[PDB]
């Protein structure tokens, strides 16, 4: 399985050529090349059978990472005030990393996690970055809270899922107040408009069964127009006056490319006529693979052209590769296998460069020389999972999901804000519920495609593309809100 | 020493409201006395929906301690419009916020909401500030996106003159002169030259743009930004790849620019993206076997980190 994924230790490490043209970009690129290559030279090749005497051992220090995350269930120092509006993200980064690391929480701590998030739920709709008596709802904490409840909650009266089901109408009304005529969304009252909000909203709307035609109008056009000439996607697109044309507003970036690919993929499940508007899947796959660094930079991913590799983009860029790959497969099929990125080198970057130095605080980081944090811990591990396990969207699995779906079971349909904003009839609404449910549960780990660099003790659990929670969390969560069993 | 707000006559009438996340919440943050005190009284101010000067002062104190507090930024902008405050003075305060490194999504969005509501007849002063603010970080993503919005928004109103577009390209050309690897400036050039609705699409402009691209490649043949701009340019305008090939072949080991008689020093060959150009040029000529041979060499020798991708491209041709 490693025929087209050569180890970085087996390839010659040479710097980026200068062409006798110094610049500030090259100064920083050459400095980080030295920093990453030095740490590899100090580290024993993880593909070795006997660890070399004198080198550092690159095995995944899961217990150190577990203790690093443990401080979240006691207290956080005062410098965390910059994250005081992102506490649902501190929860999600913690409970999802623990899921990936295989560490279970006891029921009392899960109850605390559920109770804390419910204090962030506003009666008018949506989750905020903190207590509802202090912060207004926001699309990004809403995603992180919904996903955290999927990880730590259950279906009992104290499980939090029941409160989510009771809030479906208000959350939907909050989503509609965020919607713009051009298809964009503000992340909150008076907030910015980008594809992070679209991604977060479409995930929650997919999981909670609150998708309507009025919610999705022009959403596909906003996202499609974010694709730049490089192949990736920018943060937003601008509508020139319904609009005569839409133009991307910045560089292709790994973060916004992830949100755009995931958003577009979620929209392909919706059975609307000539929807969603197409994207250039080939160019998106090309841009994705081009962001994987050279062996001298450990084979990690960068977020944009001529910037630096960063462990967090293992999830943002690497986790988008299965989605871009599936879109390319659909387009080639519509007109009528080796891995698409170096799955081995990405694991080597995680194990050698992204882990905190041993015997210290634990956790995973952006680069050597950077303090580890909860955000880079979650995304390094999420990207590592994508590299370890070959993920694909199986049409036969989706077909099997259609055959077992029960359209007679479900929560009350949401009341649209405009009279003609809902589905035309029950046949069309139930056909939409089936497609969205069946495709959401269509990701599989391909049997025999597993590649665990360094030995099976480095193996972590399998995350789901698009959603980024374990499949064992995704299935009972979405089944609850669709009343499937 | 610190004077609590309960010991201030200006706040004697206000009963603070405590933060309510339950008796034992997860991910708690150990706040300073100053930050907890300000949020306590802010919870009360927002509860009574007070729109006042003291509420305005309180929002500024809070966002100085946490520039990412989007709720307080929303209340602050609601305060400025309700009290008809000087939005120009608020821009001067936002200038200090960048000086003292108080930055976030929320500070940049606040500045956008200000320019939107001010709606100046000529936003040239704001364009100039954005240019200068790129000194500490020439690749700040929020800044480049804000610059895109400023030109797009005010050109929708018809307030961007031809002279303003022209000097903006002059400034963009200078940015790429200082650092031709600034992929953000390349993206800005794409807006100025290709994507913006008022752009000119003539035979001379296509020639002019192609000359700038080839010269940029010949200056920095390993610059990925120039190669991607080239591939997007030809693809967007449906231009064939074969005619330009004489300028690309020297990198694979006619009235358009050419490489130097010897290539610049520290230019190892072949350039992988030049090989990709050759392979796609072979596909354009319907020569699949020659294209598959280039992909095979990219996969096994010259771009081995993408060995799986170049192999997938090789299999498509066969
Ligand atoms: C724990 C500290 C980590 C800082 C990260 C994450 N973080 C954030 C905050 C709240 C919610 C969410 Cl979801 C993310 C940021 O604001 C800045 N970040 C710095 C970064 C690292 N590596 C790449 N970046 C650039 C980037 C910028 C915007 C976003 Br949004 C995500 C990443
Ligand atoms: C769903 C969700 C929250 C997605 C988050 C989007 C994301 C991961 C990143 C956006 C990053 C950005 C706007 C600028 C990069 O900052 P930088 O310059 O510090 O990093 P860089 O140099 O690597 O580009
Ligand atoms: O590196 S990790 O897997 O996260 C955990 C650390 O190795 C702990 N090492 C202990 C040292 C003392 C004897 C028992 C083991
Ligand atoms: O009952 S609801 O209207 O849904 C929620 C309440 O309005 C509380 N809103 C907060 C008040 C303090 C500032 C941040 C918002
Ligand atoms: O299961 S296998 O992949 O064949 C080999 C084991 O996983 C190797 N794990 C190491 C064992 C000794 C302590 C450090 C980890
Ligand atoms: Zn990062």
């Amino acid at each position: 399985a490693t025929e087209f994924t050569p180890s970085v230790y087996s390839l010659v490490s040479k710097p980026l050529p200068s062409n006798s043209r110094p610049s500030a970009t090259l100064d920083e690129q050459a400095e980080t090349e030295d920093l990453i290559s030095q740490l590899f030279d100090l580290t024993a090749d993880p593909n070795a059978l006997v660890s070399e005497h004198g080198k550092r051992y690159s095995g995944l220090r899961k217990q150190e990472h577990t203790q690093f995350l443990a401080s979240s269930f006691f207290q956080l120092p005062g410098k965390f005030v910059s994250l005081d509006a992102s506490r649902p993200w501190l929860v999600f980064w913690t409970v999802h990393s623990l899921d990936l690391l295989g560490v279970a929480l006891d029921q009392g701590t899960k109850d605390r996690v559920v109770s804390t998030l419910l204090h962030f739920l506003s009666p008018k709709g949506g989750f905020g970055g903190g207590p509802a008596n202090s912060q207004i709802p926001h699309l990004l904490p809403t995603y992180a809270s919904v996903c955290s409840l999927a990880i730590a909650g259950n279906d009992s009266s104290t499980g939090g899922w029941k409160d989510l089901a009771a809030a479906r109408q208000s959350i939907y009304e909050f989503f509609m107040r965020c919607k713009r005529p051009d298809g964009g969304f503000v992340v909150c009252e008076g907030g910015e408009v980008d594809v992070r909000g679209t991604y977060c909203l479409l995930v929650v709307a997919t999981l909670l069964d609150i998708i309507t035609p009025e919610l999705l109008h022009n959403v596909d056009k906003f996202v499609s127009a974010c694709q730049t000439y490089e192949g990736g996607f920018a943060c937003a697109s601008f509508p020139f006056p319904e609009p005569s044309c839409r133009v991307s507003m910045a560089e292709a970036h790994g973060g916004y490319t992830s949100c755009s690919l995931n958003s577009h993929f979620l929209l392909t499940s919706v059975p609307l006529p000539s929807f969603p508007l197409s994207i250039d899947a080939n160019a998106a796959l090309r841009w994705t693979v081009l962001q994987q660094g050279e062996p001298i930079e450990g084979g990690g991913f960068r977020g944009r052209t001529n910037k630096l590799v960063d462990g967090c983009y293992s999830w943002w860029v690497g986790g988008g590769a299965p989605v871009a790959e599936e879109l390319v497969r659909r387009e080639k099929s519509r007109k009528v296998i080796p891995p698409i990125f170096n799955r081995v080198a990405l694991q080597e970057f995680t194990l050698v460069a992204a882990q905190q130095d041993p015997g210290s605080t634990g956790g995973l980081r952006d680069k050597p020389g950077k303090r580890p944090d909860q955000y880079h811990t979650c995304n390094n591990l999420s990207g590592l999972s994508i590299a370890q396990h070959k993920m694909s969207h199986s049409p036969s699995t989706v077909s099997s999901n259609r055959l077992k779906f029960d359209a007679s079971k479900g929560l009350p349909a949401v009341k649209p804000v405009a009279p003609g904003g809902g589905w035309k009839n029950e046949d069309e609404r139930q056909n939409a519920r089936r497609e969205i449910w069946a495709n959401a549960l269509g990701w599989i780990e391909e049997e025999g495609g597993e590649i665990i660099v360094g030995g099976k003790d480095n193996r972590i659990n399998t995350t789901t593309p698009v959603f980024n929670i374990l499949g064992l969390r995704l299935k009972p969560f979405i089944n609850y809100f669709y009343c499937q069993e | 020493t610190y004077i609590p707000m309960s010991q201030r006559r200006s706040w004697a009438d206000v009963k603070p409201i405590m933060q309510d996340d339950g008796p034992n919440p997860v991910v708690p943050i150990m706040y300073s006395e100053e930050y907890k005190d300000a949020m306590d009284y802010f919870r009360a101010i927002a509860a009574k929906e007070e729109k006042s000067e003291r509420a305005l002062e309180l929002t500024e104190i809070i966002v100085r301690m946490n520039p990412a507090h989007y709720t307080v930024w929303q209340y602050r902008f609601s305060l400025l419009t309700s009290l008809n405050k000087s939005l120009e003075d608020e821009l001067r305060l936002m200038n200090e916020f960048a000086v003292q490194n108080l930055k976030s999504y929320q500070v940049w969005h606040h500045r956008l909401l200000l320019l939107d509501r001010i709606s100046p007849q000529d936003p040239v002063s704001e364009i100039e500030y954005i240019h200068g603010s790129l000194l500490p970080d020439p690749k700040n993503y929020h800044t480049w996106a804000y610059l895109h919005w400023l030109y797009s928004h005010f050109s929708t109103l018809g307030r961007i003159s031809e002279a303003q577009w022209g000097s903006e390209l002059d400034w963009c050309n200078e940015m790429l002169r200082v650092d031709g690897r600034n992929n953000s400036a390349w993206g800005w050039r794409w807006y100025l030259r290709v994507s913006r609705p008022g752009a000119e699409t003539s035979s001379r402009s296509l020639q002019d743009e192609l000359i700038y691209i080839l010269k940029s490649i010949h200056l920095i043949p390993h610059n990925v930004s120039a190669w991607n701009y080239l591939r997007g340019f030809l693809k967007h305008f449906s231009l064939p790849l074969v005619p330009i090939l004489p300028a690309i072949l020297p990198y694979t080991a006619f009235g358009f620019p050419m490489p130097s008689d010897p290539l610049p020093e520290d230019t190892p060959l072949p350039v992988p993206l030049a090989l990709e150009y050759l392979a796609d040029s072979f596909i354009e000529q319907n020569r699949v076997d020659d294209a598959a041979k280039v992909f095979e060499k990219l996969s096994s020798e010259y771009d081995q980190m993408r060995a799986g991708y170049w192999e997938f491209r090789r299999r498509e041709c066969a």
